[PDB]
């Protein structure tokens, strides 16, 4: 029934993973220790700075913890990044994805946006919010590609690892972690 | 379509930004050790002595090639110009800042007619309304920079605090005189309440010298921090700066906190 | 289907009142004289001697049982009851009014709550914008009632219109501090310089007590004319509110103003 | 056994008596009419002219015989003797009343020491959490007492609600200096933030006259109605009773108030 | 499953019987107005002046409503003076308990007490707070007397309909509140 | 089983201390010297030029180990992370201490909500009893530190001791006006009041120097001596600090003090 579901608390918007995760009908528990990895059925990636929240996994044995886990992810921006296997110019952190992402692929801040996105299997009108978002180059063996803007994809599903570009925790439109709790973690 | 410059992605660029520290930084060499550090982002500066003004667009564009992270550079209040100027070249957010020399001291920037995100510093629910109303889209405490003294941080973010949690309880009645009483937009009040927090993200800045009051901020309320050049004053700013990202992300970890302390030794 | 409360019926129930007189009134029979001199309203009231209060509902419902024009009434400063009452009386408009002794000496109605539209005093722009957030959908000036004096009504209309007049060409960047300066919502200054005018209607109230200050009133900008009880303390009360309305609605023949004050001859 | 005199039954004796009005009473033919008018209670009492006392035990036991509703009766302000004598003749309630010229213009009442519940006047948070320190079980607004003027009444209703609505979301660590800052005992304001609402009932008492201002203040958050000797005033007292009670009991039937006002017409 | 259990809010404690309500797992609802007796499946007459009370009871067709009404009642001081049939001095109002009470039976306010109450079917220490309650004098056929203190009985039960002379609500204790939800409306 | 954190032991582990002098320390030979000099605790700090903070815990650990007396650190006003890691390393005392720049200029810490004990500083009893109330478990002058002079610590110690001998014989109908005079707690001043004595432990600290103003401190009524520069300042800390502590656990023996004071002979 109700099922805890984790938001990786190291940094960036945590409080609103834990918000749409609430909104769909179950328990948020922001992990930033370990240990925690043991108490949830599922983990979020939440979006924020990839290269601090790299430095972070790095120095509290969450990459190790979390590259040996067979716990089920959803990776927004960043997460994203940090759920990618390959990284154009950097190398690939957490190795979950078997696709090859390139970070700040739009201009700056000055060229964040939002759209309405068609996800293949959520919904035909997801309020997507990219901000200085990244886009995944290429794609592997077994990677459905759920939805893509301008020929270049941007949200993508692997087995029980979800990666998408946009950050719907910034809406109010909890479609997304719903998807991810129901049919993922719930199978 | 393309929404660019709606005020969800201008305080959205912040809101996906708390939790971690934006530590400033004068070269390249020094935003390699921010961004290597955990910073979030990083101020690219160039320095009761004269004038200040922006930093140098060459300086801005060598801290800017140098890291991946998101670059902020400051301009002077009210400085149409300078702050048009850091816009064209990029800039991921201008801090419409008050330690700079002002340029009008009357009226603030016109920050809604910019596509880029600003940031301003406030000291009461009065200032910080003034400025979201102005068309700001983050939030620090003024503080006292370039002092090392943490007073005037805590005084301002739980004034902040104290008034914007005396707003989500206050009497519909009461609101309007508030507004009169503080000197703050009446509508932007009426959102306060009905969000039930402050509708943007308020970072500390200022005093920050040492883990100890950089996790103190965030037991506080605070956001994040907003962090001098304190760190490449002492003996090992990379350390420094490491320990300052791991007391902001762990600001409840009292030995960790402690440990970190053990290492540093400096002013 | 049927959108009613929106603020554009609220204040369009004055819009299309502008250009005539709305005169007090005690009693029925004064009623009559008043719909059938011309007023497009009349102000029902019962009466420095004591505390004033709402005029006792059956004294409202007999004035509104006499006439076909609309009929407001009058209720204390803040008090929710008393204008709640005179909205569930079917009450046209009423006025949040500063003669009869206030409730709430700090915070003033709630107005936007209400369906019924709410019209206020004001002496400048400050108060007149701060009527408006609070929900108001007229606007009237405060002058001195009671006294036949001029002066007050004169002073708060030049006032609020040269205010008004300023703000419709002042600058974008120096509208906030304005509405710091004088203590108003920043968004309602913000829509009176876009739609060039003030939002909404203001009427002359307080020392009208002749057609040549009653014309005056118009001829220095208001929308209309609030008369007193002066009326009915000539020797014809009849031929007076006749004089009124025609020196309201023609306020630049000044050959027939002059011909109605030859005619009438009282204090 | 027989737990009598804990505090739970003191402030409870007024908890269930919130939602009602009590009346003051001079003689027992005033009170046959309080209790059939629907008064929870009746304020026993005798008369800028001189020094007031306690009324007289002979009035006070004329009023306890002639109704079953419960009687209280004011003491003068830190008169020990006087509270202790009405405590003798059985009254439910002692009120530490300012009305009455004071016995201690510096000390109130040992309220605590009695096992009579008392109610006392304030003002603000400061004056009502001082008054519980003192042992009070109950409390009301100071207003302005014989004036029929509501605006006393509101202001300190208002802000006893306001401030303790602000207490009840203020941090932790900044309620002690708040204790300090107006002058209130520190355990009764964490007792209140804990409670989320204060320990004990506020009335309302002073400019009460009319139903539609004895209304207005169940509208604005007090539990009860403190009725003078207006009521006595009227024309035709019964029914003023009668209909302060119903406007007491449905604050929000606003037809049912109006009608009510229509049948009543007096000063 | 979750029940509207009305509390007539013409005078009282009404606040407190309502979070009592809330606190035995259902939804507490303040009549003021006749119709809502039709939305509401119990009762309760809460503590307060039952001469104020029967003043407002006469004076909006609540007497006759509820004088014809079968929805079962729950009445604590004074709504136990309301529901009884006799009044000692008086006349008896709703006429719904088969029994005689007498008002003001102990002492004035100087004279209100707490107790621990043992009453037959509930539990052995009720927390019972009596303040100028009143006593019930007679019994008639079909009354279960519950609880007495001092050979004067106060707490009666006739079927639907349950009479306290004490005030439960004053207490943190909601067990009276719910054995009236859950033994005599769920019934 | 095991009641840790209870007030009793809080305010015991220092009522068990009184008799002895607290000797401040910079480094493990220092604290050397103390413990073998009959210190009953050492004060571990590292250092109007510039901003004071908590001693690293680097230099707080070498204190620690080097004695197996208590070692109490010094923690900034209203620093609640300062604390906190001050209590995750074990030290038996955190000094809430005005002597460091505060961090916190309005409100005190949270003391009651931590597991160690606190000391701070007053300078009459209305600061005394705001300390207890926010949980403080033990208590010294203010004085004025590292000037040598006891004139300050001599008068808050007389006027703290004044203020309780009045308290404990005032009247119990005068008790809550005085602490809304002194701007106390009013349920601290009645159990002052009980007890007969202050509910805690009260220090002197400041202007201690000389075993002469050391003994002159346990003759006016204090329980122990705080010792800052008048040890590690002379010309032969060892032999100070023992004439110190001789000096405060024979206050009376005048001879033994004047053969201590011939010993010593600096400044
Ligand atoms: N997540 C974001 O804020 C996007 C920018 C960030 N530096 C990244 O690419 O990971
Ligand atoms: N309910 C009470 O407050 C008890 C006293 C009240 N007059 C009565 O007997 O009904």
């Amino acid at each position: 029934g109700a099922m805890k579901i984790g938001v990786l608390a190291l940094q960036g918007a945590v409080r609103e993973h834990i918000r749409h995760i609430e909104l769909s009908g179950h328990e948020g528990i922001a992990v930033k220790k370990v240990e925690q990895l043991e108490e949830i059925e599922g983990l979020i990636l939440p979006g924020g700075e990839s290269t601090t929240l790299r430095r972070l996994m790095n120095l509290y044995g969450f990459k190790e913890a979390l590259q040996n886990s067979t716990l089920p992810m959803f990776g927004t921006c960043a997460g994203l990044i940090v759920l990618a296997q390959d990284i154009v110019g950097e190398e690939g952190y957490l190795n979950k994805l078997n696709i090859t992402v390139q970070r700040n692929s739009f201009g700056r801040q000055v060229d964040s946006f939002e759209t309405e996105l068609d996800i293949k299997g959520i919904a035909t009108d997801i309020e997507g919010v990219f901000i200085r978002a990244p886009h995944i180059e290429k794609v592997g063996q077994g990677v459905d590609i759920l939805c893509k803007v301008n020929e270049k994809i941007v949200a993508v599903q692997q087995g029980k690892y979800l990666g998408v570009s946009f950050n719907p925790e910034l809406t109010d439109d909890y479609r997304v972690t719903d998807y991810f709790i129901n049919h993922i973690v719930k199978k | 379509s393309k929404i660019i410059g709606s005020d969800r992605v201008k305080r959205g660029m912040a809101e996906m930004q708390k939790g971690g520290v934006i530590m400033d930084v004068v070269n390249a060499e020094q935003a390699r050790i921010a961004e290597e550090a955990g910073a979030v982002a990083v101020m690219a500066l160039e320095r009761a002595g004269g004038v200040a003004r922006m930093a140098n667009p060459k300086i801005v564009e060598e801290v800017m090639n140098a890291v991946s992270i998101p670059v902020m550079a400051k301009a002077r209040i009210g400085h149409i110009t300078e702050a048009r100027v850091l816009e064209a070249m990029g800039v991921d957010y201008i801090d419409e800042s008050e330690v700079l020399t002002p340029a009008d001291e009357e009226y603030h920037l016109r920050k809604d007619q910019f596509t880029v995100p600003f940031v301003c510093g406030c000291r009461n629910l009065g200032e910080a309304a003034r400025r979201i109303g102005e068309g700001a889209a983050m939030l620090r405490t003024k503080g006292e920079p370039g002092t090392g003294n943490i007073v005037e941080a805590v005084r301002h973010m739980r004034q902040v605090n104290s008034e914007v949690s005396r707003l989500t309880v206050m009497n519909d009645d009461e609101i309007m005189t508030f507004a009169k009483d503080i000197g703050a937009p009446y509508e932007i009040l009426k959102q306060i309440k009905d969000n039930g927090r402050l509708p943007v993200v308020n970072f500390a800045a200022g005093g920050v010298a040492t883990p100890q009051d950089a996790a103190l901020m965030m037991e506080l309320g605070a956001d994040g921090v907003f962090v001098g050049s304190g760190i490449f004053k002492s003996e090992d700013p990379e350390k420094f700066a490491k320990a300052i990202v791991q007391a902001t992300t762990h600001y409840q970890d009292y030995e960790l906190i402690g440990r970190l302390a053990s290492e540093l030794g400096t002013a």
